[PDB]
RNA sequence: GGGACCGCCAGUGGCGAAGGCGCCCGGCUGGAACGGGUCCGACGGUGAGCGCGGAAGGCCAGGGGAGCGAACCGGAUUAGAUACCCGGGUAGUCCUGGCUGUAAAGGAUGCGGGCUAGGUGUCGGGCGAGCUUCGAGCUCGCCCGGUGCCGUAGGGAAGCCGUUAAGCCCGCCGCCUGGGGAGUACGGCCGCAAGGCUGAAACUUAAAGGAAUUGGCGGGGGAGCACUACAAGGGGUGGAGCGUGCGGU
């Protein structure tokens, strides 16, 4: 019987994190972030950092009996950004070409019906 | 290497779903498998691709060695499906109810209706009262498992649409989410 | 504090808000000088 | 030097912040993704049929948003 | 377990005197439009003084405090940073009782009536036709009320307005008489205080100010160019001694 995993993908604009878990989602089978692979902080949310860490986690999973995967793309949500970071689809191709059988790929962004007040004050961040 | 202490355990569906094989889960101890949620699409169980968007969270509650049997916790539709169903110039109508079943189960059932156009909120209130009456009637009539199957199959949605057509034609009626509040 | 919106126009002027704040500060000081 | 040869089949257009780059479409001839069509950046002039050598089949170029 | 909050639908949408008001259900209650050959009989418009209401913020007494966040404490930037940026964070934001009574409280348009081309969208109601899966469920047309746009005549300094008038009449109130001094000084009243309302003069000044055209400019946008711009590629200066000119001695 083939094995299927859950690939949480939290892609922020400052970093990207890929977290592989069992079908229950309660067991941490592989977990690699951008800081693992790059040396510059500005390089963390780069597509290269996402995809190579994704491939490393994918080979770890392949070593550990997982063949298929479902992807849970997560955004910051809440009062923060809703758009997944740039590394989302790049990492998706990374697992697809890493030899895993890609299953359902779904957004899991926590979207409030109406949540707390965001950061930035009333005028926002006046950068 | 902690991973080498882990051992696999077969999971299984609810009996009213035939207890089909949904998958395996690795764990160090049988106890930790208790009270574990697994989300599974309906295409996995019934084999129907037309009902892929439907999803069932089953709580793992029983462990016999390597074989894990699960309880039904909740039902939810796909967010992409719901979002596609929602559109501008069409009225979303939510009906959220607490229900006590014939066999004593407590169920929080929330359902959607989307019409052809923008409609007066009095008609929305009337339609709310309508499927509230229908769902209460079926909850009284049906036990837990049978009501679960009818809710998933959409027969409740079909009846709701057919009745509410007297108030306004409905683009679609659906049962968005169901939660198992308490068992008897 | 009967206001004149003409003063809001910053052309050849400060921002009226801070002028009002300054006059309030001076008035507080003066009234305290009288006791 | 495990490089993947590939053959250009279409030229998307002159790209780059100075126009010295060109965005082209290239079909992989040798490698794990043989036959797959991929958009690539090219430095220097290019004609149809130039066998390019790729160091990474995965890499793709962002579309030229006019 | 906690306190805040109720997206998408959501609308040029509805309601409310205004401030303002968006989860469902149950109750109470205000107002409006529609249909009305149903009742009363001019009972009306405006409103000094008066009274009520009144966003945010602040104040008094209690409770609560998730997030945010004046003040403040650190980090960074910068010539310097009491900032913009980042990490923490008091009051406050929330419930109760009360006070303060202010705003670009703007439709920058006080309110009631009569009249002056139309077209067009939507909302609520009513009426007539046609369709209908027979549900005013759907299509179209007419009337009324509110709510948008195009706009004739006309108006205005123009912007723009234009049956929802900034057009022509009728009527009541309030406010203004160059700029600043100044919404200050003094005085009075309210207020726990903050402050609120009322409100000068001396002196100074020949403009301030509103609309729009042409230019120029924009660390605004758009297209085309440029080997006195760059890109790709070569050469070569700035070092050395000398020729020559320049500033200075």
């Amino acid at each position: 019987k083939e094995k299927w995993g859950i690939a949480h993908i939290y892609s922020s604009f400052n970093n990207t994190i890929i977290h592989i878990t069992d079908i229950t989602g309660a067991e941490t089978i592989s977990r690699w972030s951008g800081g693992m692979v790059v040396k510059a902080d500005r390089d963390e949310p780069s597509p290269y950092a996402a995809m190579l860490a994704a491939r490393r986690a994918a080979e770890e999973a392949l070593e550990k009996g997982i063949v298929g995967v479902h992807i849970r793309v997560r955004a910051p949500g809440g009062s923060k950004s809703k758009t997944p970071g740039p590394g989302a689809q790049a990492a998706i191709r990374a697992l697809a070409r890493a030899g895993l059988k890609i299953g359902r790929v779904e957004d899991v962004t926590p979207i409030p019906h109406d949540g707390t007040r965001p950061k930035g004050g009333r005028r926002g961040r006046r950068v | 290497d902690k991973w080498k202490l882990k051992q696999w355990y077969i999971i299984y569906a609810p009996d009213f779903f035939g207890g089909v094989e949904v998958g395996l889960t690795p764990a160090d101890d049988p106890e930790k498998v208790l009270n574990r949620v697994v989300e599974v699409t309906l295409k996995d169980v019934t084999g129907d691709f037309t009902k892929s968007h439907v999803k069932l969270y089953f709580q793992v509650y029983d462990v016999k060695g390597q074989n894990a049997y699960t309880k039904f916790k909740g039902m939810k539709l796909a967010r992409s499906y719901i979002r596609s169903l929602v559109r501008r110039k069409t009225t979303r109508i939510d009906g959220i109810f607490n229900i006590t079943t014939k066999d004593g189960y407590k169920l929080r059932v929330m359902a959607m209706a989307i019409a052809m156009r923008r409609i007066q909120t009095s008609q929305e209130r009337a339609i709310r009262k309508i499927m509230q009456e229908i769902i209460y009637k079926k909850a009284e009539e049906l036990n837990f498992k049978d009501f679960v199957l009818e809710s998933v199959n959409g027969k409740i949605a079909a009846e709701i649409a057919k009745e509410a057509k007297k108030i306004y034609p409905l683009r679609k009626a659906e049962i968005r989410k169901i939660k198992v509040l308490e068992e008897p | 504090m009967k206001r004149r919106p003409r003063k809001w126009k910053k052309k050849g002027r400060m921002r009226w808000k801070w002028i009002k704040k300054r006059i309030r500060r001076l008035k507080r000081q003066r009234k305290k000088e009288r006791g | 030097d495990e490089g993947y040869p590939a053959e250009v089949i279409e030229i998307i257009g002159r790209t780059g912040t100075t126009g010295d780059v060109t965005q082209v479409k290239v079909r992989i001839l040798e490698g794990r993704d043989k036959g797959r069509v991929i958009r690539r950046n090219v430095r220097g002039p290019v004609r149809i049929g130039d066998i390019l050598i790729l160091r990474e089949t995965e890499r793709e170029a962002r579309e030229i948003k006019s």
